[PDB]
RNA sequence: UACCCACACAUGGGAUCAAUAGGAUACCAUAACGAUGAAGGUCGUAAUAGAAUACGAAAGUAUUUACCUAAUUAAUAUAUUAAUGUAUUGAUAACCCUUUGAACUUAAGCAUAUCAUUAAAAGGAGGAAAAGAAACUAACUAGGAUUUCUUUAGUAGCAGCGAGUGAACAAGAAAUAACCCUCCAUUGUAAUCCUUAAUUGGAGUUGUAAAUGGUUUAUUCUAUUAAUUAUUAUAGAGAAUAUAUUCGUUAUUAAUAGAAUAGAAUAAUGUACUUGAGUAGAGCUGCUUGGUAGUGCAGUUUGAAUAAAGGUAGAAUGAAAUAUCUAAGGUUAAAUAUAAUGGUAUACCGAUAGAAAAUAAGUACUGCGAAGGAACUUGUGAAAAUGUGUGGAGUUUAGCCUUAUUUUUAAGGACCCGUCUUGAAACACGGACCAAGGAGAUUAUAAUUAUAGCAAGAUAAAAAUAAUCUUUAUUAACUUGAUUAGUUAUAAUUAUAAGACCCGAAACACAGUGAACUAUACAUGUUCUGGUUGAAGAUAAGCAAGUUUAUUGGAAGACCAUAAUCAUUCUGACGUGCAAAUCGAUGAUUUAAGAUGUGUAUAGUGGCGAAAGACCAAUCGAACUGUGUGGUAGCUGGUUCACAGCGAAAUGUCUCUCAGGACAGCAGUUAUUAUUAUAUAGGACAUAGAUGU
RNA sequence: UAUUUAGGUAGCUGUGCAAUUUGUUUGUAUUGAAGUAUAUAUGUGAGUAUAUAUAGAAGAAACAAAUGAGCCGAUCUUGGAGGCAGUAACAAUAUAUGUAUAGAUAUAGACUAGGGUUUUCAAUUUAUUGAAGUGAAUCGGUGUUAUAUAAAAACAAAAAAGAUUAAUAAUUCUUUAUUAAAUUAUUAUAAGGUAACUUGAUAAUGACAGUAUAUUUCAAUAAAUUUAAGAUAAAUGAAUUAAAUUUUUAACUAUGGAUUGUCAUGAUAAGAAAUAGUUAAUUAUAUAUACUUGAUAAAAAUAAAAUAAUUUUAACCGUACCUAUACCGCAUCAGGUGUCUUUGUAUCAUAACAAAUAUUUUAAAUUAAAGUAAGUAAGGGAAUUCGGCAAAUUAGAUCUGUAACUUUGGGAUAAAGAUUGGCUCUAGCAUGCUAGAACUUUUACUAUGUAAGGAAUCUGACUGUUUAUUAAAAACAUAGCUUUUUGUAUUUACAAGAAGUGAAUUCUGCCCAGUGCAUUUGUUAAAGUUGUGUAAGCGAAUGUAAACGGCGGGAGUACUAUGACUCUCUUAAGGUAGCCAAAUGCCUCGUCAUUUAAUUGGUGACGCGCAUGAAUGGAGCAACGAGAUUCCUACUGUCCCUACUUACAAUUUUGUGAAACCACGAGACAAGGGAACGGGCUUGUUAUUUAUCAGCGGGGAAAGAAGACCCUGUUGAGCUUGACUUUAGUAUGUUUUAAUAAAUAUUCGAAUAUUUAUUUAUUAGAAUAUAUGGGGAGUUUGGCUGGGGCGGUACAGCUGUUAAAAAGUAACACAGC
């Protein structure tokens, strides 16, 4: 046979990649206090992105939902939380909207990056000093404490309201996303290039739920699951 | 090949003449933190008693009483008609591989052992071969000091056959502080894990 | 007038014969490149210059040497004080030493095996390279470093024990040669080593030690230049001119360079007790060899003894006697193998032959590229195909055989050759016509027949001036044992292996070139004109929380045309075409998921794809160029002179056998011998019998 | 002394002729060798010898030797030359005197890619030879970069006229300018305005989508005037052509204190109108507003300034010519190829015609047939045909009028009617547009351009795309719906990978026995230790069908008839809601109705459905379609049944001048036998213009291509998998792993194992064993046979008959083991 779509499009990312901005904030020992110069927007990703200046040096961020050009915030281990503050995160009671954790300290963040996906706080524990977080996906992960983050639910919205009503819609979508687009299902191809080509008729006729037991170019379908169908 | 993209070949700076000397004394450091913490073996732990500073300067003045000739003294005194002309003259000898033919056949009387050499393993059998002789030994720290009596820039050990009879009471005030440093206590070296 | 025949004279073409500043094979000598700028390329120089050929601004006859090119004001390293000095880099197409490593093919299939320790590919040196002084061979009355030839030997052995593959000692020769470091080298003295005009500056005791003179004379050998040679002859090898002369041959010298031997003279001579460790060997694992249960090598784990010691001795382990040697550091001549370059010879070819090339040939010309690659000598003037003149017949019959002076007619006979085939003139295949070329030859190993030399023995083995066969005497072995005249050569036939009588596949592996056509992503530019319809938003006038009427406004993957684009129908035209996909009418299409120039990225078990197995230079269900390669074919086609003697089978058995093989039968050739005529017979008669149509 | 023997395919043996070279012996030739062409003799035959003509330098015989040693064929190799045949196929403007007067066809001109002397002139006849010709401080390259080799169209210091040459000209010459660098002469270091700002008095940018509307800058039209031109038998308030001269708004400041604008949306107590003033007005590739988006629309090199003057100061390369008869397709090829400019009439345009510019020389004709195009037709109107294939009808603009259905937007420009010229006026205001009236005629969008209409069924939602060269579609895509994996992403769950159906509306039933997938507690290798013990995986349990898939049969029971109801085999469950002789129904041209004079067609109903059925999706049509099918109206040479006219090829002449094909073809037939369909063989019947010309398609089983269909070969290749043998990747053991101290457990003071803490190590791997493994790699997949396949084994043994009185003998023949 020939090699397939999967290998073939990872290949087609080493020669050349997608490229975003990964925002990140600084350090500072101290509470200090900073001015938004303006909102830009970015290729790629939805959210827009703002411009703080601490100590007259320029740096970019995520903008939280209420924030308008020339406003004042501050940033530190101890600042007083409110709308945009970004503060520890033993401070905060329980039941807020956080949007930028990082894992460790002084490190830039990592959970809660795109627009309208937001995390909540449900507890404290003094004991062993850790905090539980409510992740967007819905899973509870524990969380040590002393970590820094941002206050407040993140811009742009909920996007997924109005549909793509035309093809073109979609077209400058995946377009600026890198992704392939359209797509042909397995079932029309020649059994060269899939596994589930070829035939009289069109069907599979293999079962299409894969274990992760198998090599790496033999996965394809629903691959690994627990459970399928509607459930009621 | 394989719609895989081309080889990419990394540059490297050639290190400057700072940086080379920078990155030598990191290195030295790290391994004085190391053998420290470990223990080491019995045979090195003896090699740390380097007698004083100040008793070294009573021995060396000794030895430079006896310096031998040089280049251009040897050529002249061959110009003379006989070379052998009076007694024969008393010299101290600076070889390795010369003084351990003089303690294997018991001629010597003093010997002075440096305790700077690297590698370490050429001065490891000294002190034993010397007690099953009965010599007295003493350990001094820098082998450059050594090379100061001989015109050398380095030599590792150093021994006397005979002296004069003018320095023979000079030369008894040393053995008696040399001796109760290392052979009263030889038997108790042995047995001193360095830790 | 046309058609046919006979004769004579002229066109067309380059066959035959004769020549030759060209090739092919074998042997001998040489075995000389490059940072002091190589091999190769581009551009220029002639008094009147294009091809070829020679040469660099000193340029078409002992120095110079334009510009690229390892191409270098560099790179990887060492030494001295960022600068200076030293060494390496590129070319090869034969032989040599390492690394990596296939498949076609044979087994009548195929998977272990064979082709093969091969081809392709990479690294490294010299005129030769590699090897080389026993941790050997043997069982004798014992031999003695390496290399090469003969022989042992197609043997012992290895292997679906099938096809097939495959060594050594002893014996006869060519050529000969042995040595040096590693300790404590006379400690009455580093006595050494590099560099500088200079103990000048260093190195070195963690151990360095290194004697020196090229003057002269004589002899021999090799290579290159220059000179003299009778017309009798140390010269009859061969060329050139015309129908008796020269160059040379033969035989002698000189000059330059190189090598070897000998003599004379000049320089120079102390002390020296070293033996090889992360090695050898074990356990697991993979490759290699004839090596069989290591013959040799390597990865991982583990890892000794020091001459009171260690290794080896053709089934396995353990033990014992007897022999015989001492590993793990270094150098080495001769006998041997083969190109580029130059010579000498020959039972080789003689212009469709010999090299692709008798050379303005690796040239003209083709391909985007890797690459592919011809014709033409000088005299004589054959056949095929035509022209002119003279003579002759008839209009109902080409050519051939027999018999006839009614021979440009008459009577009889007579379908076109080669080939498979039970059977061909066949409506079975090949062939329009002439010339030249064109297919069972060579080698190794066996056997039979004819001939020659010697014969209980036979012989040109390599070399220089031994072995093998008769005859391994049988057997697995022990126990035992006389006997069919041979051996060396010359010639013909047959069998097996070599490209193997000649030409012919679809395929497989190794090493490389292409996105100028066409596909996708990214960056940067350009993209004619007119109409139709009427969603949000906004304003007024009426009727009375709102609700009718009229304007303004200009949204949409809305509607329609020109220029530009595509390809539904006529199944129109054309169909040795205008054209290896075109032309005419009719149709579909419009601000977008569009069309298009240039630049960068993606390569063949791979890419790109709104998906038809579509496209990747007129080629795609695995592109193109060179090599292994004269790949294998139980299958079609062809196979060259006369006469004479003799003359078949299409049947039985076995076979992954049914389009093929082997054994038996039928045939031919040669040979020896007579009561095996006191004998035989696809017969008859007399006698004795078998049988179930 | 053959009175005896003599044919012969495949095949075996003997005696002889031809060619090239080698050793020895004998001999020929310039009064003429070898070769070649005609005769004669001789030999049974392969062959030999001599004679005559031509030509000009070497060749023959005997005894022995070495082979590249004898052609009719191979769709054999190379060269030369025939028939068909002067045949097919192409080219062919007028003048009695001319460097002119006319006719005819074609839009034309500049930059780049490609070509390379084709440019110009002279001499000799789209040729040959020989000279001459390309001039740059301001026209291109050389410069910067596109997130470790990129731009002659992106960015960047600066010029234009007017003339000269046989050919160069933003480059030569004249006139007036501009940039940069080096040297000279001179010098302000600040004033003024309340403010916006003015004058020598620095620190700015390169630099960035698309569409619609409003400005009418230029330019162009139109008018007037002034010089000039060309024509008419005549006539005309003075026609036609050329050149030039002319035809207030937006920001900001000071007073002011509440209104005001645009074609549209508005602006203002964060100060409107009205005054006074300061800056500018970007030249159509511009300015100001508005609108569409899960698309918001590149990089880097690059900066200073007052006035006058000077210069053997501004380097290197290309500058001719062609835009299709000077490129690519083997060509002087009806094909293909980036960008721009181009005059006049043209009441929406389009189409068409004319300007401008470039090319071009001489056969015949009222007459063939059959062709390729264009026209017309009395009466009938689809009767032709698989089918209205081809042609015909309708059409622009103004006014009335507009249905069923519906996803409320559409359907719709539905359908159906009426009007249209020319001239003379009247009436509106916006001044070139629109209504009405009178007069008149062989009646008016129609030269060119320009929708036939209606009623139903099946299938796809729509705009879109696809087999370059036989398939444009019901195939692909799409939004919409659903399932699944990942919390250690250069990117961070409204994100990133993997699959199925296919807009909206309405629905999505039952089954986990089989195969897969997930989760959790009997069998099984090696290495190590005195010895012993410990792996994953397989097996078992529980979930899962918008995972692969599946969804029965028989008997009685209420005048006949049927079975609500009952009984019964088993299984994982026994097709529910729906739908139909449908693109899915063999019997089959099913049964009834309707459409027609007549129907295997179409539509509506019926259902024990060979073999319908629910995201392998079921049911359904509003809008859309060069998709498939049937019927009405109009229309017509499709037909009854054909007729007439014109052009181009053809028939006739001159010039250039081929190919396929060819065993022999010299006249053709009836029957016979034959390899079972003769041009030739055997018996019969027969043609003939002095040797022709133009047609036609009965035959030569006519020509193209070593048949693609079928079979054989111990010949191949693409593809799949529960075929045979294995392998990359991955999972799990054992051994190797820095030291130290302590705790705990298991075995007997000791050996193992587990776990914690510190820093003194920490490049991150290596060697073996078991399992998984069509993601890949090699190869195989018998024979006989009334063609192969399916069926049987007549493929090994035994008995009786076939079988014909010794022995031997066939059939997918008989009866059996
Ligand atoms: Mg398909
Ligand atoms: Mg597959
Ligand atoms: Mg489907
Ligand atoms: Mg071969
Ligand atoms: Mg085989
Ligand atoms: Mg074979
Ligand atoms: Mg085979
Ligand atoms: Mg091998
Ligand atoms: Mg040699
Ligand atoms: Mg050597
Ligand atoms: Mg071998
Ligand atoms: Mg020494
Ligand atoms: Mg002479
Ligand atoms: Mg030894
Ligand atoms: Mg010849
Ligand atoms: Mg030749
Ligand atoms: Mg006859
Ligand atoms: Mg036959
Ligand atoms: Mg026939
Ligand atoms: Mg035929
Ligand atoms: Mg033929
Ligand atoms: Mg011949
Ligand atoms: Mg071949
Ligand atoms: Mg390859
Ligand atoms: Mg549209
Ligand atoms: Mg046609
Ligand atoms: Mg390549
Ligand atoms: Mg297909
Ligand atoms: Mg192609
Ligand atoms: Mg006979
Ligand atoms: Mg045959
Ligand atoms: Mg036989
Ligand atoms: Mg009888
Ligand atoms: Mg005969
Ligand atoms: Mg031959
Ligand atoms: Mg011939
Ligand atoms: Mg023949
Ligand atoms: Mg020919
Ligand atoms: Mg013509
Ligand atoms: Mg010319
Ligand atoms: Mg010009
Ligand atoms: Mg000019
Ligand atoms: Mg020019
Ligand atoms: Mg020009
Ligand atoms: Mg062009
Ligand atoms: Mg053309
Ligand atoms: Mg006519
Ligand atoms: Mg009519
Ligand atoms: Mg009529
Ligand atoms: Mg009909
Ligand atoms: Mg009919
Ligand atoms: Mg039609
Ligand atoms: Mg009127
Ligand atoms: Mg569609
Ligand atoms: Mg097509
Ligand atoms: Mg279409
Ligand atoms: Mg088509
Ligand atoms: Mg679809
Ligand atoms: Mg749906
Ligand atoms: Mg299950
Ligand atoms: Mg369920
Ligand atoms: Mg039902
Ligand atoms: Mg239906
Ligand atoms: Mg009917
Ligand atoms: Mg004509
Ligand atoms: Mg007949
Ligand atoms: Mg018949
Ligand atoms: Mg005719
Ligand atoms: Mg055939
Ligand atoms: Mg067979
Ligand atoms: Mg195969
Ligand atoms: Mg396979
Ligand atoms: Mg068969």
């Amino acid at each position: 046979g020939k090699v397939t779509r999967k290998i073939r499009e990872e290949t087609k990312k080493l020669r050349n990649p997608r490229k975003l901005s990964s925002p990140k904030y600084p350090n500072f020992p101290e509470t200090t206090q900073g001015t938004v110069v303006d909102l830009v927007h970015e290729r790629g990703r939805g959210v827009p992105l703002a411009h703080v200046k601490f100590n007259d040096e320029i740096y970019s961020l995520i903008a939280t939902e209420g924030l308008y050009t020339g406003q004042t915030i501050f940033i530190g281990d101890n600042a007083p939380i409110s709308i945009g503050n970004i503060t520890k995160l033993k401070n905060v009671p329980g039941g807020m909207a956080v949007h930028s954790i990082e894992y460790d300290y002084e490190d830039g963040g990592c959970v809660g990056m795109t627009g309208g996906a937001y995390s909540t706080v449900v507890t404290h524990r003094e004991e062993t000093n850790e905090t539980v977080l409510g992740l967007p996906s819905g899973q509870k992960k524990i969380f040590s404490s002393e970590v820094r983050c941002i206050v407040g639910v993140p811009s742009a919205g909920g996007i997924k309201e109005k549909p793509f009503l035309k093809a073109s819609v979609a077209h400058y979508f995946n377009k600026a996303h890198c992704k392939k687009w359209p797509r042909v299902r397995c079932v029309a191809m020649n059994p060269v290039d899939h596994k589930f080509g070829g035939g009289n008729h069109q069907h599979v006729g293999r079962p299409t739920t894969i274990s992760k037991r198998r090599p790496h170019a033999q996965l394809m379908g629903l691959i690994g699951a627990r459970r399928t169908g509607r459930v009621k | 090949a394989l719609g895989k993209p081309k080889q990419k070949k990394s540059f490297v700076p050639k290190l400057t003449k700072d940086q080379k000397d920078e990155k030598e004394r990191l290195i030295t450091k790290k391994i004085y933190k190391l053998a420290y913490a470990i223990k080491r073996p019995p045979a090195i732990q003896q090699f740390k008693t380097i007698l004083e500073s100040e008793d070294c300067k009573r021995a060396l003045a000794l030895f430079s009483k006896y310096k031998p000739e040089t280049h251009e003294e040897r050529l002249e005194r061959l110009k003379k008609s006989n070379p052998q002309e009076g007694p024969k003259p008393i010299l101290a000898k600076q070889g390795l591989r010369h003084v351990t033919r003089l303690i294997e056949t018991k001629k010597a009387k003093f010997v002075l052992v440096a305790a700077d050499v690297n590698p370490a393993e050429l001065v490891l059998f000294i002190p034993t071969l010397c007690k099953k002789m009965n010599i007295p030994y003493a350990i001094v720290e820098s082998q450059n000091m050594l090379g100061s009596v001989v015109n050398m820039k380095k030599t590792t050990i150093l021994a006397l056959c005979d002296v004069k009879g003018e320095d023979k009471k000079e030369l008894e005030e040393i053995i008696k502080i040399s001796n109760e440093m290392f052979s009263e206590q030889y038997e108790q070296h042995m047995t001193r894990w360095g830790g």
